[PDB]
């Protein structure tokens, strides 16, 4: 999603807080998205 | 000895010092203020000898004072585009200290030079250290150096009179990649005994994760490292100290 | 001069098949182009390659488009 | 000469274990029954990098040197074997047209299909086969050694009664890990339309139906540049 | 090739007169590539000025040079007891460096 | 602290060789560009050679072929060795970067 | 969408690349984002 | 390949010694008493 890594406790690991919160938004914001279209679909199909 | 070096070569002939099988601390490299430039881009300064890495790249050289601004990841400027350039994706950190007191004729160094012409700037870590003269003008530059035929290689002058901004600094950037192979260097933190069966925290040759810890009967073949799961996460990982 | 612009021709490639566990021969749908810009037929869908058009009808085995499907046999 | 190379040049990307997935990857390989050259002594030149193969029956083949001047003037990489244990090491020798200092580096350690693929920083894999020209079949190369020299290489000869010659290109490939952890068939991708489908579908089987894989589009043939009508000289002369 | 020309061979003057010594290539020289040499009787070769505009390091301000194209002209404007000296001009705009025959400062 | 010191001029045969030496002091001749300079009794000055500090180095055409310049970095000396000697190489050689002169005739 | 501009080419053109990747992830996020919301009204309105 | 806002074209005639007196930062008579040129100065003296 544009962070400098996919793991999470990697990108942890390897930085101290304060621009973690830079990389780590990059991701929240990511995999966030990547649920809600998730639901929606089950949703969707639900009704079906 | 690296940074006791009594010598240093140029910014466009920089060194490039392998680094292996080493146990690094880092630690005198936080108390020691002598270093006037100390900025780690891909890990945080303070976290590095609780981490480690497959290897690790010394380069070496000394620069204007100011230029060192210009060696910053995606940093612009001549020493940069025509003397040596930082991967868009830097993973380490940059070390540099004035040098006056040791890079500095009375008359003036002339020793150390940087190229100031190319037709094409250079990829990162990339080393051109081409001597032939410059064609300036579009004349076919025959083996004639002068008018439309520069000489790329430019030599700083290193009088101790000199201004800070124009003062000598000694300047060595290291370089890191945290890549599949085993780390050839970490850090100094003790390891412990094999753990089965329990939920614990573990941190294998730096590889870091939380579980349960069981003996497979996974049949890996002798040089596979480790192994992972469909969801592109870690599945089985081999003891260093035991296969 | 009143010069027309259009976006030149591009469209999605679709593989017609049967089964693997069938055959390999395979053919190729080409959506809507002249396809002499790409043994070839031509549909109101698109350009298709690889099948030979045929004046018999058939219940559809495979869909193309505007009443044209496809189908592996002799 | 000139052989169809079958099937072979696969080799695992990494040393992570898998276990029965189809993983789709990109990296170099040799694409699927490209021309390989037949041999019987020249300098090839290493562009990407060689997919090289040789049958072996009397051992003749003893290494390759590696570089871009193939002499003094730079260093170059050489590999040799003598009866005892491999020896490598990346030295500017007096090297003559075809043999049977200023150096960093050394390392020291037909039925008889010796493969080998070599890629750049630099790499090593290989594989050793009973066989029986170059055989039809599926095999998987297992990497050997990794060298640190970072060399400018673009040419090479072998040191050497049969071999043949590869080249790597960019493609993506589909790998089956079984269930012991090996590499036991892969699907080009780019090869043709059917194996287009199988990596958009990620399987070796494909149900009798219709399957969108790419785009179609036509390349611009060329850029052409129309500039405005001239206005009107004034004064400066 | 370059071939400068230096007039006149002789000129005498007194103490506090204006000497200009005139230098002509016979081709055009670019930048002005021109360098002035001044060497007192029995003494090594003495710039006096570099690039047919800058003066040589420590050089007097009474030395001064001009011209462009095929012309270079130095000119000293207040003359010195110890100015009585060859002056040659050097040419460096082609790689067959070449230098002026040298004009003799009288008294 | 800066002298550039000249030797290896005296009287030679026609058509032999010399190697001029050209001792720096201060200086780093591998760093900074380095020239022999010679003039005739009675002439002007002639450039005959120069060397680039990085190593790079050329020679007139009136001494192409006969002449080789080189620098020892172990002692910091220029040297500029002339061969196939002949009357109208008489000129006195002085080095700059200047030196004090060498006679040489010949 | 916050981007400079909507011409793709011109961030291109424009922009030095370590710079311009910024304004493009804007418009993927932008754009990407857009077809979502058109892909799910599809659903709905073809469940409809 | 580009422009300015604007041109400004000079004409006049002087002696071969005052060539070089038109240019950024030089000293002369022309310099100083008849035609200066400031330090950044965008464009350029043509004489023949
Ligand atoms: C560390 O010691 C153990 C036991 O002697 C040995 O097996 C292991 O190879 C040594 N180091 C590594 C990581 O190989």
């Amino acid at each position: 999603f544009g962070a400098i890594s996919s793991v999470l406790n990697d990108i942890l690991s390897r930085l101290d807080p304060p621009e973690a919160e830079v990389q780590i938004d990059r991701l929240i914001t990511g995999r966030l998205q990547s649920l809600q279209t998730y639901v929606t679909q089950q949703l969707i199909r639900a009704a079906e | 000895e690296v940074f006791n070096a009594t010598r240093f070569a140029s910014v466009y002939a920089w060194n490039r010092k392998r680094i292996s099988n080493c146990v690094a601390d880092y630690s005198v490299l936080y108390n020691s203020a002598s270093f006037s430039t100390f900025k780690c881009y891909g890990v945080s300064p303070t976290k590095l000898n609780d981490l480690c890495f497959t290897n690790v790249y010394a380069d070496s050289f000394v620069i204007r004072g100011d230029e060192v601004r210009q060696i910053a990841p995606g940093q612009t400027g001549k020493i940069a585009d025509y003397n040596y350039k930082l991967p868009d994706d830097f993973t380490g950190c940059v070390i540099a200290w004035n040098s006056n007191n040791l890079d500095s004729k009375v008359g003036g160094n002339y020793n150390y030079l940087y190229r100031l012409f190319r037709k094409s700037n250079l990829k990162p870590f990339e080393r051109d250290i081409s001597t032939e003269i410059y064609q300036a003008g579009s004349t076919p530059c025959n083996g004639v150096e002068g008018f439309n035929c520069y000489f790329p290689l430019q030599s700083y002058g290193f009088q101790p009179t000199n201004g800070v901004g124009y003062q000598p600094y000694r300047v060595v950037v290291l370089s890191f990649e945290l890549l599949h192979a085993p780390a050839t260097v970490c850090g100094p933190k003790k390891s412990t005994n094999l753990v089965k069966n329990k939920c614990v925290n573990f941190n294998f040759n730096g590889l870091t994760g939380t579980g349960v810890l069981t003996e497979s009967n996974k049949k890996f073949l002798p040089f596979q490292q480790f192994g992972r799961d469909i969801a592109d996460t870690t599945d089985a990982v081999r003891d260093p100290q035991t296969l | 001069e009143i010069l027309d612009i259009t976006p030149c021709s591009f469209g999605g490639v679709s593989v017609i098949t049967p089964g693997t566990n069938t055959s390999n021969e395979v053919a190729v749908l080409y959506q809507d182009v002249n396809c002499t810009e790409v043994n070839v037929f031509q549909t109101r869908a698109g350009c298709l390659i690889g099948a030979e058009h045929v004046n018999n009808s058939y219940e559809c085995d495979i869909p193309i488009g505007a009443g044209i499907c496809a189908s592996y046999q002799t | 000469a000139y052989t169809n190379s079958f099937t072979r040049g696969v080799y695992y990307p990494d040393k992570v274990f898998r276990s029965s997935v189809l993983h789709s990857t990109q990296d170099l390989f040799l694409p699927f029954f490209s021309n390989v050259t037949w041999f019987h002594n020249p300098v090839l030149p290493f562009n990407d990098g060689v997919y090289f193969a040789s049958t072996e029956k009397s051992n003749i083949i003893r290494g390759w040197i590696f570089g871009t001047t193939l002499d003094s003037k730079t260093q170059s990489l050489l590999i040799v074997n003598n009866a005892t244990n491999v020896v490598i090491k990346v030295c500017e020798f007096q090297f003559c047209n075809d043999p049977f200092n200023n150096c960093t580096f050394e390392y020291v350690s037909f039925k008889n299909l010796r493969e080998f693929v070599f890629k750049n920083y630099f790499k090593i894999y290989s594989k050793h086969t009973p066989i029986n020209d170059l055989p039809q079949g599926f095999s998987a190369l297992e990497p050997l050694v990794d060298l640190p020299i970072g060399i400018n290489i673009t040419r090479f000869q072998t040191l050497l009664a049969a071999y043949y010659v590869g080249y790597l290109q960019p493609r993506t490939f589909l790998l089956k890990y079984n269930e012991n952890g090996t590499i036991t068939d892969a699907v080009d991708c780019a090869l043709d339309p059917l194996s287009e489908t199988k990596c958009t579908l990620k399987s070796f089987t494909v149900e009798k139906g219709i399957y969108q894989t790419s785009n179609f589009r036509v390349q611009p043939t060329e850029s052409i540049v129309r500039f405005p009508n001239i206005t009107n000289l004034c004064p400066f002369g | 090739e370059i071939v400068l020309t230096q007039s006149p061979g002789t000129v005498s003057l007194s103490p506090g007169e204006r000497a200009t010594l005139s230098c002509w290539a016979s081709q055009s020289v670019s930048a002005s590539y021109l360098a002035w040499y001044q060497q007192k009787p029995g003494q090594a070769p003495r710039l006096l000025i570099y690039g047919a505009s800058s003066r040589a390091t420590g050089i007097p301000d009474r030395f001064s040079g001009s011209g462009s194209g095929t012309d270079f002209t130095l000119t000293i404007s207040r003359l010195e007891p110890e100015d009585f000296a060859v002056y040659y001009c050097q040419q460096y705009g082609t790689t067959p460096r070449t230098f002026g025959g040298g004009t003799k400062v009288e008294i | 602290q800066v002298q550039l010191q000249q030797w290896g001029a005296g009287l030679l045969k026609p058509s032999e060789t010399l190697s001029l030496s050209c001792a720096v002091y201060g200086g780093s001749l591998s760093g900074y560009y380095w020239s022999w300079i010679r003039q005739p009794p009675g002439k002007g000055l002639e450039w005959i050679g120069e060397i680039n500090h990085f190593g790079s180095t050329g020679y007139n055409p009136s001494l192409k072929s006969r002449v080789t310049i080189s620098v020892d970095t172990s002692k910091s000396q220029f040297s500029v060795k002339l061969s196939s000697v002949t009357a109208a190489d008489t000129a006195v050689y002085y080095c700059a970067r200047w030196g004090q002169g060498t006679m040489v005739t010949v």
